[PDB]
């Protein structure tokens, strides 16, 4: 079977492009908030079992099966914990390349609110906190307007939708941090602290927000959920391969002819997504250098792989990559791939929380080395040195930002090594010889500074 | 020379066959003199035989006169203070066989007042060494002509 | 109630919920540390207590990982040694060559654990150099050379939990994260000197000495 | 060996070195156990005082206790 | 580079008073209501933004006032205000230009935009003009990577940029009405392909009520 | 320097830490050698299976069977091969590096024929 | 050390007298000269001390630029 | 000698006994 | 040979009271005392060498991380009194100020090998 023919009969996120407005009356036509009382009255187990039958997996970057992690919040004897129980929504959208959750929360807010309600019912939650980027000011205003519509309509709060389930929905605004999208740093930022991630154990389902049970889910993962409960799970499983079920919002960006956000079925081929839902590659297919299919936290793919690769979790892991936030960043042959990867290094340097040792020091080291490999002020064995530096970070961290900072350099070194060697030959020819660390023969400390050679990346 | 090449090797790996040989050899000595040999120990071409003071003269006669163990040259006699032990001084003997090109060690124990048998009856070279052990540690060697 | 577990083949027993490093200490197994202290809360930031558990794929922090029944721990194998080497590489990336002028010399955990669990030589030769950090004035008793900070958070944890001095904290983010009072303030407490002993490096030192 | 006051340390008037009259001021024997030390001391006729060791007290330590729920007023605000 | 030390000045020091206006105090009480009563410190981030909006930058007096309100030590608030980069701890201009230089906007032309802005204003990132009008800062991805290259002026996203359009955008923000946000010159609406939509082409949506299960 | 130790990439110190890979000092009391005699070795086992062999070892760890008893009870094929050699002869004092001497005579020697000192290669 | 990589003969005498010891020592002079010739001809390249800075001091230009090198210098000399 | 290292310098060594002199592990069952 | 304390071309003295030369000295010939200088610097107040204890091994010159303590090539400093061989800080600094050129020749020849 072959994939990538998603019909509008099968598109969850209608109004992805603002043809049928966002306020409640429009969504009522769309089917939002239709039979939510009786869905609430089906109970916890039916909702969790339908979300399991759907094969719905995480949309935030780690494809853990939903329902299961929603079921971690309902062990035997949760009633005798005697406190609040929270749902947290990961509307943070720090993933360079990722734009999808924005276009969920400014152009289909009521799907998100209904999803908060239903997922909280499933996890027996007393309230929902939505953590939006501080830079998403107007989108947050839209979602607050929608929450107010739902409060005035009796759809959330005391006796939501005329049922016996009380549920409140609040917005928190994160004032700038990519690490705060992490599950536990999100929680610590909600708790009024620096968004430094926590270790696991403890798990958020036992000791999360305010020491209470908590579950962090993506905007999309909850926004779809009402449609999967209404339309019937097996429908959502009708798409994609066996363990990669469902639709998925793809933001295609970079050196593609018409940059777009689309919604296609999972396991769609990458060539089809680029050619049929975008303009194809800018300058022709064989003018392609590489594609980053899951944002900055995923290694690049060369042209040889993208011709017959399917956009799923399993296949993209089979080629030593990943489907992250489904953000496809396309790169042409006219571009400098080393500049792309060193900019991602600078990103992970700026966004490190500063807690644990390897990310703290190694993001800086990786940027210092990639700044030199951009100009060729290095040696050929320093590439293997850099690989070992990434391995000094790739499992010795609290959170996964260190892995996300290690993986792209690995991809570059795996697929684009002769470009680096060519740049280093160019430097050796055009400037002069070089030693380990970027030093030259004439380089000296003279009067408080290094004078006899270039210093890459220093701007202060 | 452009690049110097030196492999990484463990210095102990050179000794393994000889270590097994010394183990077998010590097993033979223990089986021939079970009345005397309390133990043996082996580390990197060095075999130590562990005996009591009463067992010095017999074992040394064996190590001097037996054909497979012709340790004829006395090298050193020493003492070591282990004040945590009830018998504080450990009297160490080092022997060489120029016939077989092999070295052996023999260890006994002593106190400030309990003596050890002198092996001057076997090795005249032991005289000055036993004297030094007395002078430095106080170990009394019974049988010594001029201690 | 006590449970039973295995650490390097040795079976040991401690109460449930205890940290793994406590089990290793009871078993006589030595595990490195910079941020763990028996009297301070558990932080897991140094990443130097890493050990291998059969349950887990990755190496886990002994300081934070709870003790469980029937778990098997190894503190000996190649992954653990490589992890310690890598962590000390990163730790000494931006550390200053102040060992002669540092008053912790001879009683430094960083020195001893670099000699024991780390590399013989470094591979950091970058021309842009190391990080720098300005010295703070927190009073006449504690002298600050904060290029030597390794960001363990012992000082902060002590001052905020055991002493009741919340003026010390962790300002900034990332490589530019700096321990201190965000503005010039004094560490006003009658227990301040234990910060000097808790810091395993010479970032906080005795001024009259 | 404990200190004898008149012979422990005094400064020299020439160049300022610290002179001593005590011939046991740098000697430190090391034993495997308390009992061996006591036996050796008694054999040599030395009067001794045994300073018993003070060990840390065991207490359970949980990372989760740093993030428990406060039903009432927060006792203190934890940094990390 | 992030600044993690405060040095007192005559216009930023704890002696300077600060107080929420009655409007902002009502809003702050509504914000405190959004969390449990004993965990009011969770409101430190929104209230700090309220302060940063009343007075144009997060000064030490704002941090100390928030700390007084929420019964938390001032250092716990200093840590928050230093961790999160949207808290501007130096004084700012009327318009805060935030240009993304991450890889997508670089592939699609952020450096032309940066050159245009630097040449027009004669300014470098992190500096302010003589007019107290434009503060420049190169930021990481702001979540508009499909509509790249991009920028943000004081909370509103101007997208799919050109050097020409950025220059005259700065011109009209320097004097007169500033254009409405979104893609430049309406060459696109939102995330639709610029040739046009290829997917959602009806004029009435499909109601999911028509496609429910056999149950419910 | 030398290459595999100066390398910056594939050169972990723990793969060349020979000091901490030092050989232990093996110690053999009479109990441990009658175990090797009554029972066998990991190269030539002569021990039962399961708990039976376990407490068979435990009977030697404590003073159950003595060393002389185990020597008397030992077969010909045990002694002649694990105590003595296969030929029944005792093993010689081993040599790590055997040196076979050669005498140089005549013109290549140090001193001529008359002198009382010879030359050994 | 290297006597397995250099050719020398050993003088041995009869009669156990002092004349034989004197002749032995003169032969040892000449054999030492032989060994010195061979070592001056076959002196290899490389390091002269172990390249493990936990046992030997590192070089000064690393002790004054590398942190691990200085730590090891400090500990080995204290 | 008060500056002796507080951390254990060298771990346990390496078992270099031959298998002929290690006692036999009994087969599990 | 004879010992000397060196300076920088600034004129400032190189020694920083790390006490590695005191620690490695097999003969315990070095005696050092230090404190915080008035300008906040780590510098010695006492530096003494008993030449009648010293063995002239060079371990101090190897241990110094700042090239402060050195051994000159001088051997012509015999005395009539033993109280003249208890060198102090001022003697050693004057000796360095005297022998700096010879020390510079020696260093320019020797430093790459150590
Ligand atoms: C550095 C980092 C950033 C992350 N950012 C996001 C994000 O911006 N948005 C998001 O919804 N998930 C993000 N995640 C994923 C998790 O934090 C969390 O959202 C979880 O995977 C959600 O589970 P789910 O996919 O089932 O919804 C991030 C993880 C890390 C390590
Ligand atoms: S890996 Fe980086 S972002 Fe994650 S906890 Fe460690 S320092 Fe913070
Ligand atoms: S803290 Fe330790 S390692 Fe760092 S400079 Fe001081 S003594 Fe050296
Ligand atoms: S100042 Fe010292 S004690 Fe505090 S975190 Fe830094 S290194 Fe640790
Ligand atoms: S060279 Fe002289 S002063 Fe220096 S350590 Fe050796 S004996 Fe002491
Ligand atoms: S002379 Fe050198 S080694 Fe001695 S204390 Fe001064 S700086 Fe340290
Ligand atoms: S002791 Fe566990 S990470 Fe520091
Ligand atoms: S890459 Fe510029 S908006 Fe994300």
């Amino acid at each position: 079977r072959q994939y990538g023919g998603l019909k509008d009969q099968d598109r969850i996120f209608q109004n992805l492009y603002d043809n049928y407005g966002w306020d409640l009356a429009s969504a009522r036509k769309q089917g939002d908030w239709y039979k939510t009382k009786e869905l609430i009255l089906k109970g916890d187990t039916w909702i969790i079992d339908e979300i399991k039958k759907s094969g719905l997996r995480g949309r935030g970057g780690a494809g853990f099966p939903s329902g299961l992690k929603w079921s971690f919040m309902n062990p035997p004897g949760w009633e005798k914990n005697e406190g609040p129980r929270y749902l947290v929504v990961n509307a943070d959208e720090g993933e360079p390349g990722t734009c999808k959750d924005r276009e969920i929360m400014r152009k289909d807010p009521h799907k998100l609110v209904e999803g908060c309600l239903l997922a909280g019912r499933a996890m027996n939650a007393t309230a929902a906190y939505i953590y939006i980027r501080g830079e998403f000011y107007n989108e947050a205003a839209v979602l607050q307007t929608a929450i107010n519509e739902a409060y005035a309509a009796g759809l959330i709060g005391k006796d939501a939708c005329g049922s016996g389930y009380d549920f409140d929905v609040y917005i928190h605004r994160g004032m700038g941090a990519y690490v705060c999208g992490e599950e536990t740093s999100l929680i610590e930022s909600l708790e009024g602290k620096a968004g430094k991630p926590r270790l696991k154990p403890p798990f958020p389902a036992g000791v999360g927000l305010f020491g209470r049970p908590s579950t962090v889910t993506n905007v999309e993962t909850v926004a779809v959920a009402p449609t999967i409960l209404r339309r019937g799970g097996d429908w959502f499983a009708s798409f994609g391969r066996e363990r990669n079920s469902g639709t998925k919002l793809f933001c295609i960006s970079g050196n593609v002819n018409e940059p777009c956000t689309v919604e296609e079925e999972m396991s769609i081929p990458l060539r089809e997504l680029l050619e049929k839902h975008c303009g194809g590659i800018k300058g022709g297919w064989d003018n392609l250098l590489g594609v980053i299919p899951g944002g900055c936290s995923v290694p690049i793919l060369p042209k040889n792989i993208c011709e017959d690769v399917l956009m799923d979790f399993d296949a993209l892991k089979d080629v030593q990559s990943g489907l992250g936030t489904a953000a496809v960043i396309v790169i042409n042959k006219q571009q400098d791939v080393i500049r792309a990867i060193q900019r991602f290094a600078a990103f992970y340097k700026h966004e490190s929380c500063g807690q644990c040792t390897p990310c703290r020091e190694g993001t800086t080291w990786l940027l210092k080395a990639m700044d030199r490999f951009r100009t060729g002020q290095a040696k050929e064995r320093e590439i293997d040195m850099l690989y070992e530096l990434t391995k000094d970070i790739e499992g010795h961290t609290i959170c996964a930002l260190g892995d996300a900072a290690a993986w792209p350099i690995q991809g570059l070194i795996r697929n684009f090594r002769p470009e680096m060697e060519t740049r280093m030959k160019k430097f050796h020819d055009e400037v002069g010889a070089v030693s380990v660390g970027g030093w030259m023969k004439d380089a000296r400390v003279e009067k408080g500074k290094v004078v006899g050679a270039p210093l890459p990346g220093v701007h202060h | 020379v452009d690049e110097v090449y030196e492999p990484i090797v463990n210095p102990a790996d050179r000794y393994l066959q000889h270590v097994s040989d010394l183990h077998q050899y010590a097993k033979y000595i223990m089986a021939a003199l079970p009345k005397y040999i309390q133990g043996f120990s082996v580390w990197k071409d060095e075999l130590t035989l562990h005996v009591a003071p009463s067992a010095v003269i017999p074992v040394t006669t064996f190590l001097r006169d037996n054909t497979s163990t012709q340790y004829k040259s006395i090298i050193d006699i020493t003492a070591v203070d282990y004040p945590s032990r009830e018998n504080r001084f450990e009297v160490v003997y080092n022997f060489l066989s120029v016939r077989h090109n092999s070295r052996i060690r023999l260890k006994t124990y002593a106190t400030e007042v309990t003596p050890v048998p002198s092996i001057t009856c076997l090795y005249e070279g032991a005289n000055w060494f036993e004297r030094e052990a007395y002078d430095m540690y106080g170990v009394f060697f019974e049988g010594h002509p001029d201690l | 109630a006590e449970i039973e577990l295995t650490i390097d083949g040795h079976k040991v027993s401690i109460e449930a919920g205890s940290a793994l490093i406590q089990a290793c200490e009871k078993a006589g197994v030595t595990v490195p540390r910079y941020c763990y202290h028996d009297k301070l809360a558990i932080a897991g930031n140094c990443r130097m207590c890493l050990v291998d558990v059969e349950r887990a794929p990755k190496p886990v922090a002994s300081c934070a990982y709870p003790v469980a029944p029937g778990m098997v721990v190894r503190t000996d194998t190649e992954r653990v040694k490589q992890a310690r080497e890598n962590v000390m590489e990163m730790m000494l990336q931006n550390h200053p060559l102040d060992c002669p002028v540092c008053d912790q010399g001879g009683e430094c955990d960083l020195q001893d654990q670099s000699m024991r669990y780390g590399r013989d030589r470094g591979r950091f030769t970058e021309i842009t150099g190391k990080r720098s950090t300005e010295d703070k004035n927190i009073g006449p008793l504690v002298k600050t050379s904060m290029n030597r900070c390794i960001h363990c958070t012992r000082c902060v944890r002590f001052a905020n939990d055991i002493a009741g001095a919340p003026e010390l904290g962790s300002s900034g983010r990332g490589n530019d994260m700096q321990i201190g009072t965000y503005l010039e303030k004094n560490l006003n407490t009658e227990l301040s000197g234990n910060v000097i002993d808790l810091c395993p490096v010479g970032a906080l030192t005795n001024k009259p000495y | 060996w404990d200190i004898v006051d008149v012979a422990n340390r005094w400064e020299n008037d020439l160049i300022g070195w610290q002179s001593s009259g005590d011939y046991m001021q740098a000697t430190q024997m090391k034993f495997t156990s308390k009992e061996s030390a006591i036996k050796f001391a008694n054999k040599q006729g030395w009067d001794f005082y045994i300073q018993e060791p003070h060990h840390r007290k065991f207490r359970v330590k949980q990372y989760a206790n740093n993030f428990v729920h406060s039903y009432g007023k927060l006792k203190h605000i934890r940094t990390k | 580079h992030i600044v993690s030390v405060h040095r007192n000045t005559e216009n930023n020091n704890p002696s300077i008073p600060f107080e929420f206006s009655p409007e902002n105090m009502k809003r702050a009480e509504e914000v405190i209501a959004k969390y449990p009563p004993q965990y009011k410190k969770a409101a430190v981030m929104p209230l700090l933004d309220i302060g940063q909006r009343q007075l144009g930058y997060t000064s030490i007096s704002v941090m100390n006032y928030v700390a007084k309100l929420l019964e938390m030590p001032p250092m716990r608030v200093y840590e928050v205000a230093t961790f999160y980069t949207m808290y501007n701890r130096t004084p700012m201009g009327r318009y805060h230009l935030q240009i993304c230089t991450t890889t997508p906007c670089q592939l699609c032309g952020s450096d032309g935009i940066m050159e245009a802005v630097q040449n027009t204003l004669n300014i470098k990132p992190g500096e302010t003009t003589k007019d107290n009008l434009f503060t420049l800062s190169e930021v990481e991805c702001l979540g508009a990577c499909v509509n790249a290259p991009m920028m943000a002026i004081n909370d509103d996203y101007y997208e799919d940029l050109t050097p020409e359009g950025t220059v005259k955008l700065l011109e009209d923000c320097k004097a007169g009405k500033m254009p409405t946000p979104g893609p430049e010159n309406h060459v696109r609406r939102d995330c639709e392909p610029a040739s046009g939509q290829k997917v959602l082409l009806s004029k009435e949506p499909h109601n999911v009520a028509d496609f429910l299960q056999e149950g419910i | 320097s030398s290459y595999p130790t100066n390398d910056i990439a594939e050169n972990p110190y723990w793969k060349r830490d020979h000091r901490r890979a030092y050989p232990q000092t093996a110690f053999f009391d009479q109990k441990t050698v009658t175990g090797l005699l009554e029972l066998g070795s990991e190269a030539t086992p002569r021990i039962a299976d399961g708990e039976a062999g376990t407490k068979a070892l435990a009977n030697i760890a404590n003073g159950g069977v003595s060393f002389t008893q185990a020597l008397g009870k030992s077969s010909k094929d045990v002694i002649y091969g694990e105590v003595l050699t296969v030929n029944g002869l005792p093993p010689v004092a081993p040599t790590l590096a055997p040196k076979q001497w050669k005498i140089i005579e005549g013109e290549a020697a140090i001193y001529p024929k008359g002198y009382p000192c010879r030359t050994f290669h | 050390d290297a006597y397995d990589k250099v050719d020398f003969d050993v003088p041995v005498g009869m009669n156990g007298d002092c004349y034989d010891r004197y002749l032995i020592r003169m032969a040892e002079f000449r054999q030492s000269l032989r060994i010195i010739e061979q070592c001056c001809n076959d002196m290899p390249a490389g390091a002269v001390k172990v390249e493990d800075f936990k046992i030997n001091s590192p070089p000064r230009n690393l002790m004054k630029e590398d942190m691990e090198a200085l730590i090891h210098h400090f500990l080995l000399y204290t | 000698s008060a500056g002796s290292t507080a951390w254990e310098p060298v771990g346990p060594g390496r078992d270099d006994r031959p298998d002929s002199f290690k006692l036999p592990t009994p087969k599990p069952e | 040979g004879e010992h000397a304390l060196r300076r920088y071309p600034s004129g400032e003295e190189r020694c920083i009271a790390c006490k590695l030369c005191e620690a490695i000295c097999p003969a315990l010939a070095i005696t050092i005392d230090a404190e915080e200088r008035i300008d906040g610097s780590r510098r010695t107040t006492k530096y003494d060498i008993d030449m009648t204890k010293c063995i002239y091994c060079g371990y101090c010159q190897e241990s110094c991380p700042v090239d402060a303590i050195v051994e000159t090539p001088n051997v012509e400093y015999a005395t009539e009194t033993r109280e003249e061989l208890l060198y102090n800080k001022e003697k050693l600094l004057a000796n360095g100020d005297k022998w700096e050129l010879e020390l510079q020749y020696a260093l320019d020849a020797d430093a790459p090998y150590r």
